[PDB]
């Protein structure tokens, strides 16, 4: 079929778009070979030549018009894989941080959307780190901070609360003392709006965390004989202050978090006072 | 304002919040499970909410 | 109910939002109209005093 469209290579429409790109663009979509036609990355990020390489020089203003129709027609993981064959990496981190944004805090299923694009992009991460591919820096720590979410998220639902709590206070995203709102007030506005999205499930997740943490600390009923009583009233305290810490926070952001989002965070605070 | 709106949720006339008042109708036990069911989450919650905000202020 | 129970306020509120504010007026206006000079249905007063005590918790 494409050699047939390749009589089309000097003939345009009333519009001067070329007859033989319009084509080409249905030819692929309903194809959808596109890793014969357009061709595929290698793992360095070189391109294997597809078909259509052999009748033109401009492939690149053809796989961007079959990626814009892919887009349109709601293909997003083939759009996203021709964007990138349009040899644009800052454009593949940029489409998915967009798509991972708002299956961050969603639980893992089998089959899910969540592990699908998760394992899109760990595959995506670790190429990237073994060719020393980055994208533009702003891009890709949001890239990165995604993934660390989503492990977070993941540890959290699995119900390793410990392992959980040392990844969000590594990632320093929410304050964990009264001392450090102000400093994480100030940096959530240099935050991108895909991780701006996620701050409510973060912060409900956080303060979970810390309310069955200070849950564990309370029905650990006084039959071990040997742990001082001190140790245990500083800790309660501690959990109580950050707590505080991240009502303070959630109070003082310039992000209008859900209602029911402030109230949950509130009533888990009265349950531990 | 806070304080006149969770008093109105707490002092709620005729029996209290979610409490039917006219008993001469067939009886939805789902119904009557589910409200029982919210006045034991969201009257307990109130107060905390409440005293939460006399003892802040 | 079931969004007030699974700490979905603010999904309780848009469907709180869909009821016009004349509605409580409406029904006692149909009652009256159908010429029932008796007090409403036990089911659509309780109905009414559960939608007021959701209305003055949200």
């Amino acid at each position: 079929a494409l050699q047939y469209f390749y009589f089309l290579r000097n003939e345009k429409d009333n519009q001067g778009e070329s007859m033989f790109l319009r084509c080409v663009s249905e030819l692929v979509i309903e194809s959808r070979e596109f890793d014969m036609l357009l061709g595929k990355l290698e793992k360095d990020g070189s391109r294997k030549p597809g078909a259509i390489d052999k009748f033109t020089r401009d492939t690149k203003t053809i796989i961007n018009k079959v990626a814009s129709v892919a887009e349109n027609k709601g293909l997003f993981e083939e759009a996203a894989k021709l964007y990138d064959l349009a040899k644009n990496p800052d454009k593949v981190l940029e489409l998915t941080n967009k798509l991972l944004s708002p299956v961050v805090s969603q639980i893992s299923a089998p089959q899910s959307n969540r592990e699908r694009l998760k394992n899109m992009a760990l595959a995506i991460a670790e190429r990237y780190k073994s060719q020393g591919v980055s994208a533009e820096k702003s891009i890709n720590s949001t890239f990165y901070l995604l993934l660390d979410l989503i492990t977070f998220f993941d540890e959290y639902h699995a119900g390793h609360i410990d392992l959980s709590f040392d990844v969000i206070e590594r990632l320093k995203l929410v304050p964990l003392s009264q001392d450090s709102v102000e400093e994480r007030v100030a940096a959530f506005r240099n935050f991108s709006d895909e991780i701006r999205h996620n701050l409510s499930e973060i912060l409900l997740a956080t303060m979970n965390i810390l309310f069955t943490q200070y849950k564990r600390l309370k029905g650990s009923g006084p039959t071990t004989l040997g742990r001082p009583q001190r140790v245990q009233e500083d800790k309660d305290s501690v959990l109580r202050s950050q707590a505080r810490a991240l009502i303070t926070f959630a109070g003082m952001i310039p992000y209008r978090m859900s209602g029911d989002t402030n109230a949950r965070l509130v009533q888990m605070e009265v349950l531990m006072n | 304002d806070v304080k006149e709106k969770i008093y109105n949720v707490l002092l709620f006339v005729d029996g209290g919040w979610m409490v039917d008042v006219r008993e001469d109708t067939e009886e939805d036990p789902e119904r009557s499970h589910q409200m029982v069911l919210l006045r034991r989450l969201c009257l307990p919650m109130m107060c905390f909410l409440l005293h939460t905000v006399l003892h802040n202020t | 109910r079931k969004f007030l129970a699974s700490k979905k306020h603010e999904a309780a509120k848009e469907v709180f939002a869909k009821i016009p504010q004349d509605s409580i007026a409406e029904i006692y206006s149909q009652w009256e109209e159908q010429a029932m000079d008796s007090a409403l249905p036990a089911e659509d007063d309780n109905a009414i005093r559960e939608h007021l005590c959701i209305r003055a918790y949200l």
